[PDB]
């Protein structure tokens, strides 16, 4: 039930989702001084997913 | 008379909120997101039932 750019254009969980969301920081490993541009996200889609 | 009265009550309670945002289901569905609208519709359904 969350509204936002990532929620509606990248990965939408269902309203009655049954599962565990586990998040932990990855700055120590996946951050580079020059700028890690490998990871991307979508910010323009025709409709909601 | 009694019959008419009953029917009128049964229709009049369509306009009652029963603790929801509005008696109109379309207004609730339009204004609120589905996860939040579920509770309002549930209250309306319980009252009407």
């Amino acid at each position: 039930g969350q509204t936002g750019n990532i929620a509606d254009y990248n990965y939408k969980l269902p309203d009655d989702f049954t599962g565990c969301v586990i998040a932990w920081n990855s700055n120590k490993l996946d951050s580079k001084p020059s700028g890690n541009y490998n990871y991307r996200y979508r910010l323009l889609r025709k409709s909601k997913l | 008379n009694h019959n008419a009265q009953a029917l009128n009550t049964l229709v009049k309670q369509l306009s009652s909120k029963f603790g929801a945002i509005s008696s109109v289901l379309n207004d609730i569905l339009s204004r609120l997101d589905p996860p939040e609208a579920e509770v309002q519709i549930d209250r309306l359904i319980t009252g009407r039932l």
